[PDB]
């Protein structure tokens, strides 16, 4: 009782840190993979997703 | 019958109507721009000849 909202998230305790996976902003994200070339230093971000 | 002009004749003559400026004319702030170079150099388009 009390439960405010209840979602259906990308397991983190599977999808760990191991994997390179950060489920914390509740998408997956990688930190060096498909980065674009050529952009200012904040423009890599929405690959990591 | 219309004046001569001066440089027309031989004459010199010292009087003569001079315009000016009625202040210095470099007094104002230069000129500045924002210049906000492209977001990807990949994506530019330097084609349409």
């Amino acid at each position: 009782y009390g439960a405010a909202v209840v979602n259906i998230d990308l397991n983190r305790d599977f999808f760990d840190t191991a994997t390179g996976i950060d489920l914390t902003k509740g998408i997956p994200l990688v930190q060096d993979l498909l980065v674009p070339i050529g952009v200012t230093a904040g423009a890599e971000q929405s690959a990591e997703y | 019958q219309v004046g001569i002009p001066k440089l027309e004749v031989d004459h010199i003559s010292f009087s003569n109507v001079v315009s000016m400026m009625t202040a210095n004319i470099r007094t104002g702030d230069d000129m500045a721009v924002e210049r906000v170079n492209p977001d990807d150099v990949r994506a530019i388009n330097i084609r349409n000849a």
